[PDB]
């Protein structure tokens, strides 16, 4: 189903899309940036030292330094900060690698929804794609519990699990899974009384 | 607004800035997704939940008293008795000169709307136990679903409920003084009053900013022709308009870097609340000093309050050893 | 231009206490907001026309091209006094006062028409309203509904077990890097 669920809607990869498309359009915007005047007689280089004397050209030419030079700065502040988001995304990936993939996870809504079990890692362009495996409970049926039990004047309690009844006597069984079992002194210890 | 701000009102204002290319619009389109990250923050803390589950009518949750989280019917607002404590100590005509195009646009998440998902989380981690936030809720008592929880930190089951009643006052007692300790003293809401003083100090700065002069003859550009040749008036006014335009640059790279560290304290938030919550946590010091038991989340605003349930070993006693 | 200085606005008369010396008003502003007219004795408060900035809904532009357009922070009644000629910068004044304008704290907008059920957010507004293009068709404002209201039954002597389960697989994206550049 997975591969269909891909491959159903394009918008699946929007978050390695944009990654991509924002270092691209950062280029355009500073390829266009030198088409400003800044204030001077034009744009092109060269020609004004033809059409200007040397004593003062020079202060033609060096409004338009500055205000290319400035262009480079702001791109450059872009990157840092861009890098940085990425370097932050990149630790939280590798986080996923060494718990979800080489181990099992104890950590509720870390590596999936429900209860973990495996999952797997799958390449792709400038990113990585996990499959988490998990486990979720079906349909429920509710019972009548008491927190305890009391047969020798002593109260009893479960080793694992909770006692249940379905209306003509008592059971013991597991928290996440009904599998009725007959109450022993195996499945209980003793403690106290019971008043 | 980049017109209105740098020059506007002025005929002569958008024909010299529009040769300075794509300038503002650059800027526009960093504080465009600003805005709309900080809407994207609150819908991964609060709303991790879709059924709205509401609490039973019958308040009788095995001796415990839970009057001082739950929402109250008395106000208007779907808001608990110690929301509003929080929403009194924080202090949110500065307003009206912002005519220079610095708007302020509203959340998009109302702060009563906001109160309906923190209710949720309270009602379905009462009830339900934790097995709300992996499947289909199930409901437990509630003296039964804390046995739970003392199996976790390595006690047995046959002491909870041997010492019900006193747990239960003392659970009742504790919850009491948080009330009274967090209006005793004001430097405990510090971390969220720096975050709305930061950015209304930062506009102070920025609006004030345009009276200089940066060279010009004078600090306005209405009065500046009046009183120069034409001719070379350019010259004054683009040592104007590249210093009023600068320090709009200055003004938006530090809200990049302030972003980035709420982004950070964001996930934080987004990760206590989906393990010290909806589950129990073996993370030493990760939620509250001491073994944890369970937490409820309460709102704020611009945050959000966590109160930890912790369980410390009180005095011991020697003992020989084999 | 009171006062051999030049400015716009509009003009009202404030009563603030102006001292048999002092001429202007001024705040943190620094811009002239007060004139004492030399014309005759009175008091001018002057503050800049009303403005704003134009937000326009859109939906897909090959499914159709009829938008609804909100104004951040102004009356609802303001809008339609600026039907004039020269007046605005846009001459599309006609949405103006057109369809059934719905207020919003955020201003109001024009060419939605308000329901009072709820749905999924489609287009985000600002204060809990969201816009789409639903049905012969026309676009439509209403308030978010969180999700499908639930109540689960609560007793002091009920649990309840699963007795069956399921298996799902769940998928996830992570960026890691980027591409390097040179200038
Ligand atoms: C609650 O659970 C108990 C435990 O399973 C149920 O008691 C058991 O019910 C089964 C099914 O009716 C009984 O098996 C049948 O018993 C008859 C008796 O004549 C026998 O002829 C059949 O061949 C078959 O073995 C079983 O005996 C019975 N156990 C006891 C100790 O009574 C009980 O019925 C359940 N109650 C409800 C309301 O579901
Ligand atoms: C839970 O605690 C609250 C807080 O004390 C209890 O409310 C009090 O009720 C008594 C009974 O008349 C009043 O005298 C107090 O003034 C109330 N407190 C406040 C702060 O108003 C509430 O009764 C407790 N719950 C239960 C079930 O006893
Ligand atoms: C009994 O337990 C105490 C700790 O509760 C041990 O330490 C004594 O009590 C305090 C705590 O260190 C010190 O001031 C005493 O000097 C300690 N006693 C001694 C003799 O050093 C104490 O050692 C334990 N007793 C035994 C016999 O093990
Ligand atoms: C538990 O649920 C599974 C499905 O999630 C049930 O498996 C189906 O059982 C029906 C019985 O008529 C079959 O027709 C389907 O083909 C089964 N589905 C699959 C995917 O195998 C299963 O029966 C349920 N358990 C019980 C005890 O009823
Ligand atoms: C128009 O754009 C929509 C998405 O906005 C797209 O689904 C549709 O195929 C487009 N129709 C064309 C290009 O004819
Ligand atoms: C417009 O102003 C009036 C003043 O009486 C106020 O009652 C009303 O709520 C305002 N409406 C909008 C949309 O601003
Ligand atoms: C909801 O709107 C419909 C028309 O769209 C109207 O008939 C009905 O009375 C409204 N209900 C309210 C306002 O409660
Ligand atoms: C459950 O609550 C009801 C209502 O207060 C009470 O009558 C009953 O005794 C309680 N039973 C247990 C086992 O707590």
């Amino acid at each position: 189903k997975i591969q269909d669920s891909l491959s159903s809607t394009a918008s699946a990869l929007g978050k390695l899309q944009d990654v991509v498309n924002h270092n691209a359009q950062a280029l355009n915007t500073l390829v266009k940036q030198l088409s400003s005047k800044f204030g001077a007689i034009s744009s092109v280089l060269n020609d004004i030292f033809s059409r200007l004397d040397k004593v003062e050209a020079e202060v033609q030419i060096d409004r338009l330094i500055t205000g290319r030079l400035q262009s480079l700065q702001t791109y450059v502040t872009q990157q840092l900060i861009r890098a940085a988001e990425i370097r932050a995304s990149a630790n939280l990936a590798a986080t996923k690698m060494s718990e979800c993939v080489l181990g099992q996870s104890k950590r509720v809504d870390f590596c999936g929804k429900g209860y973990h079990l495996m999952s797997f890692p799958q390449s792709a362009p400038h990113g990585v794609v996990f499959l988490h495996v998990t486990y979720v409970p079906a349909q429920e049926k509710n019972f009548t519990t008491a927190p305890a039990i009391c047969h020798d004047g002593k109260a009893h309690f479960p080793r694992e699990g909770v006692f249940v009844s379905n209306g003509t006597h008592w059971f013991v069984t597991q928290r996440n899974f009904y599998e009725p079992q007959i109450i022993t002194t195996d499945n209980t210890f003793v403690s106290g009384n019971c008043d | 607004d980049c017109t209105m701000y740098i020059c506007g009102d002025s005929t002569e204002c958008s024909n010299l800035l529009l040769q300075y290319g794509s300038f503002c619009t650059q800027l526009k389109r960093a504080l465009t997704g600003i805005a709309v990250e900080q809407d994207k923050n609150t819908q991964e803390v609060f709303a991790q939940v879709k059924q709205i589950y509401k609490t039973p009518p019958i308040k009788y949750f095995g001796g415990f008293n839970f009057s001082q989280i739950l929402p109250d019917p008395s106000k208007p607002s779907k808001r608990s008795f110690i929301e509003d404590l929080l929403f009194n100590k924080v202090t949110l005509l500065i307003c009206a000169q912002k005519f220079k195009g610095l708007t302020v646009l509203p959340p998009l998440l109302t702060d009563e709307m906001i109160a309906q998902y923190t209710s949720a989380l309270l009602a379905g981690t009462i009830t339900s136990g934790w097995t709300f936030g992996a499947g289909a809720a199930l409901q437990i008592p509630f003296a039964m679903q804390m046995a739970y929880r003392f199996n976790g930190i390595g006690v047995t089951q046959n002491v909870l409920y041997e010492n019900q009643k006193l747990i239960a006052n003392q659970f009742n007692s504790a919850i009491g003084k948080i009330q009274d300790s967090l209006s005793s003293t004001a430097s405990a809401l510090g971390k969220l009053q720096d975050v709305v003083n930061h950015n209304a100090q930062a506009l102070n700065t920025l609006v004030k900013q345009l009276s200089s002069k940066f060279g010009a003859i004078s600090s306005v550009l209405n009065d500046i022709f009046s009183r120069l040749d034409k001719v070379e008036a350019e010259v004054q006014i683009d040592r104007l308009i590249t210093g009023r335009l600068q320090s709009l640059q200055t003004y938006v790279t530090q809200q990049l870097i302030r972003a980035a560290e709420i982004r950070a304290s964001a996930n934080l938030a987004a990760t206590k609340m989906s393990e010290c919550v909806l589950g129990q946590s073996k993370r030493v010091d990760f939620c509250g000093k001491g073994y944890h038991l369970m937490s409820f989340p309460q709102s704020a605003p611009h945050g959000v309050v966590f109160l930890h349930v912790t369980y410390v070993p009180a005095q011991e006693k020697n003992f020989t050893t084999a | 231009n009171f006062n051999g200085l030049k400015g716009t606005g509009v003009l009202t008369e404030s009563n603030k206490k102006f001292l048999p010396f002092q001429q202007f008003g001024r705040d943190i502003a620094d811009t002239t907001d007060a004139v004492r007219d030399p014309q005759t004795l009175e008091i001018l408060d002057i503050t800049p026309c009303s403005f704003g900035g134009v937000s326009v809904i859109t939906p897909g532009t090959n499914t159709s091209n009829q938008v609804a357009v909100l104004y951040q922070g102004v009356n609802c009644t303001e809008v339609p006094v600026a039907i004039h000629a020269d007046q605005l910068t846009p001459t599309w004044r006609v949405y103006s006062t057109g369809s059934n304008v719905f207020q919003t704290r955020a201003g109001c907008l024009i060419g939605a028409e308000y329901v009072n059920n709820s749905y999924e957010c489609d287009i985000p507004i600002g204060a809990g309203i969201c816009a789409s293009y639903q049905t012969s068709q026309s676009i439509i404002a209403y308030t978010m509904s969180l999700g499908a209201e639930n109540s689960v039954a609560y007793s002091n002597n009920s649990i309840a077990i699963p007795t069956n389960f399921t298996i799902s697989v769940t998928t996830e994206i992570l960026p890691v890097s980027m591409t390097k550049t040179s200038v």
